[PDB]
């Protein structure tokens, strides 16, 4: 009906320094819910970078993301951060936070309501 | 730990029925979901759970599974149906995208 | 993939179990003919004493074998891994708002982590008047995916495929379906579940659950893989509703800690409370098809997971709040209903104690064989001739219950134990005959009890007569008589502390 996700944060960085993306959640909790931030680079397909369940501290991270990148959420601000150093050439995508439900067995309901991406350019 | 996207192309007219194939090495566990995405904007759910239709997506997209195999099946090539089909096998710790797949037209 | 097991020799032990209940009920049937030929009414406190001190040893036997087993759960630690999902079901059939609006927000407030606890919540409803169950599940929770559903059926005469996904997909459903009884709504979640989940919690409409009964449910379920079944403790949220109510709390805590905590230190718990209990779903799918056409009770459930060949346990770390009833003849009627669910089910295992500790074999054996032969022992006493025989059947039958009520304040610690002294009053006035009219079933109680009371009566008359027959002016009759009084006026003082101290700790 209203739900919504608007993230931001993407823009151009030197290589090796920080961002901090956040994706704002409206109409709905993201306690209750499941969060996912996709990578799609350019020319290529969509990609998984990491996944938080907040409320009760569950991470999930790529292997090539893990080691560079954390993933948090804030109820009281209902937002999902994702912080990145030390970041490479092979970073310069558009970033997507996507809500979903739960996985229980081999049900799981799919990634809906994504949200218009940011751009990221981590380059000189 | 590792898909594929079989098709990866497809060049068909309207209102003929296509199907693009997914494998994934492994499905204990993990549930296969189905999504079209346009250019410029962010890809759509459109079956979710292998077989199950999302709300609000027409009576014309089919989901099935062989085994580890999925396929998603389009009976009529409607105008507003060429974009990007991904297949995402999706599960704790490990989420998996698909690749390609492209509907032109001719 | 789970499948009936059998023991390793199954004709060894099924041949050992059957002769020693053979061997068990021949042995209590010689000393009871043997005591006739013994001793007649001549000596009556030997003739029962023998008896209570029988009765007394399995009650030690029972409370050491419960004792053990509550120091090992509690001195055994594991910490909960929290990879394992729990659907809650419930039943609904016209439920009071405020009892069930509490058992959601006891269910929505379970100290389990929220993305491995789904909630799935049946109705007999199909009509605008039981919308307002649909109503207070969708206004409670509000927050996470609600699916709810009307429907036109049940399963057995499209709506399934419905059902099946919201259950399978979301995390709070709500389905209602046509009226079929608290079995329908059963069987309905437990198809709906499916392979979603691996653990399965049943839960009524009524019962209030603590935050850490399912944390602790699933703790004691993943320490072994035998395991099929468990259970909790169950209170009363009324133990002061009615006079009724604080028996039944007695009861309900006795019953569950001594015996349920025996049963599990041979992993062989007779039946598991339906407002708490978790099952396998891996077990509980093979099971659902046969259970649904048996000719929706938590005994049955419990005799088919001992049947599949995995063993049921209990954890008093789990506990949660049911009712009783508090009107007359309804703790009856339940206590009919589940005599034959009793009866129905000792017919059930009577075909796999072999699968089991010999533990089962015994207490079936016992529970099956005593209850007639106290009935012919009190017949036998009554019918005699003497006010001595029924004057000290009764003080024997009060001396029991009271070490019996001393036994239980001494393990539980609390001196509330003693005042289950009535249930003996509350026992042989109306359970006997509730249990023999369940018996030759398989107001309508109101004619078990008149006969029961016609039949003492008249015992107690033709005991009066006999006795008033010879004169009692002989000096042989004198020390008769002082006994009798001392005994008599001995046994009003005891009655009078017991209500005595029942309304001083009711009132206060």
């Amino acid at each position: 009906s209203e739900v919504q996700l608007v993230e931001s944060g993407g823009g151009l960085v030197q290589p090796g320094g920080s961002l901090r993306l956040s994706c704002a959640a409206s109409g709905f909790n993201v306690s209750s819910y499941y969060i996912h931030w996709v990578r799609q680079a350019p020319g290529k397909g969509l990609e998984w970078v990491a996944s938080i369940s907040s409320s009760s501290g569950s991470t999930s991270y790529a292997d090539s993301v893990k080691g560079r990148f954390t993933i948090s959420a804030d109820t009281s601000k209902n937002t999902a951060y994702l912080q990145m150093n030390s970041l490479r050439a092979e970073d310069t995508a558009v970033y997507y936070c996507a809500r979903s439900g739960y996985y229980w067995g081999p049900y799981f309901g799919g990634f809906d309501y994504w949200g218009q991406g940011t751009l990221v350019t981590v380059s000189s | 730990i590792q898909m594929t996207q079989s098709p990866s192309s497809l060049s068909a007219s309207v209102g003929d029925r296509v199907t693009i194939t997914c494998r994934a090495s492994q499905s204990v566990s993990s549930a296969v979901a189905w999504y079209q995405q346009k250019p410029g904007k962010a890809p759509k759910l459109l079956i979710y759970s292998a077989s199950s239709l999302y709300s609000g997506v027409p009576s014309r997209f089919s989901g099935s599974r062989s085994g580890t195999d999925f396929t998603l099946t389009i009976s009529s090539l409607q105008p507003e149906d060429f974009a990007t089909y991904y297949c995402q096998q999706s599960s704790s710790s490990l989420i998996t995208f698909g690749q390609g797949t492209k509907v032109e037209i001719k | 993939i789970p499948k009936d097991l059998e023991p390793k020799h199954p004709t060894l032990w099924r041949i050992i179990y059957y002769s020693f209940g053979v061997v068990l009920l021949a042995t209590i049937t010689a000393a009871y003919v043997a005591e006739f030929q013994v001793l007649k009414h001549e000596a009556i406190l030997f003739s029962l004493g023998l008896y209570g001190l029988a009765m007394l040893l399995h009650l030690m036997m029972q409370s050491l074998f419960a004792f053990l087993e509550i120091r090992r759960v509690n001195k055994s630690e594991l910490p909960c891994s929290f990879k394992k999902t729990v659907a809650l079901t419930i039943a609904g059939y016209q439920e009071n708002p405020e009892y069930l609006i509490k058992c959601l927000e006891s269910c929505k407030y379970v100290k389990y982590p929220k993305d491995k606890l789904k909630i799935i919540l049946v109705i007999d409803g199909n009509t605008e008047d039981d919308a307002y169950m649909m109503e207070m599940f969708k206004d409670v929770f509000h927050g996470e995916d609600v699916g709810t559903y009307v429907w036109k059926g049940n399963y057995h005469t499209e709506g399934i495929n419905m059902v099946e996904e919201l259950v399978r997909n979301k995390r709070c459903v709500c389905i209602m379906q046509q009226w079929g009884g608290k079995r329908e709504v059963m069987y309905t979640a437990f198809q709906a579940i499916g392979t979603s989940v691996d653990y399965v919690q049943v839960c009524d409409s009524d019962t209030k659950l603590d935050e850490l009964a399912t944390v602790e449910m699933v703790k004691v379920l993943e320490s072994n893989d035998m395991y099929g079944a468990v259970g909790g403790d169950v209170r009363i949220l009324n133990p002061y509703d009615s006079f009724i109510s604080f028996m039944s709390s007695l009861r309900y805590w006795m019953a569950f800690n001594v015996e349920r905590a025996c049963q599990s230190y041979f992993d062989c718990v007779s039946c598991i409370s339906g407002p708490l209990g978790m099952y396998r779903n891996n077990i509980l799918q093979v099971f659902l098809e046969a259970w649904y056409r048996q000719k929706g009770d938590d005994r049955h459930l419990t005799n088919r997971v001992l049947s599949m060949g995995y063993r049921t346990k209990y954890t008093h770390k789990s506990r949660a709040f049911s009712e009783t009833p508090s009107l007359y003849l309804r703790w009856l009627n339940q206590q009919t209903r589940w005599t034959k669910s009793y009866f129905r089910e000792w017919l059930y295992n009577a075909q796999w104690w072999h699968k089991h500790h010999i533990w089962m074999t015994y207490e079936s054996v016992v529970s099956f064989i005593f209850p007639f032969f106290i009935t012919a022992t009190v017949i036998r006493l009554i019918y005699a001739g003497t006010i001595w025989n029924v004057v000290w059947l009764l003080l024997c039958i009060q001396i029991m219950s009271l070490f019996k009520s001393i036994y239980a304040c001494w393990l539980r610690g609390n001196f509330i134990m003693l005042l289950m002294s009535l249930y003996s009053m509350l026992y042989m006035t109306g359970l006997l005959p509730s249990k023999y009219f369940a018996l030759l079933t398989l107001y309508m109680p109101i004619l078990p009890l008149s006969i029961w009371a016609a039949v003492l009566c008249g015992g107690v008359g033709y005991s009066i007569y006999m006795d008033c027959q010879n004169d009692w002016s002989t000096p042989e009759k004198q020390k008769e008589m002082y006994h009798l009084l001392y005994g008599c006026v001995g046994y009003v003082m005891y009655w009078v502390i017991m209500a005595v101290m029942y309304w001083v700790w009711v009132k206060r």
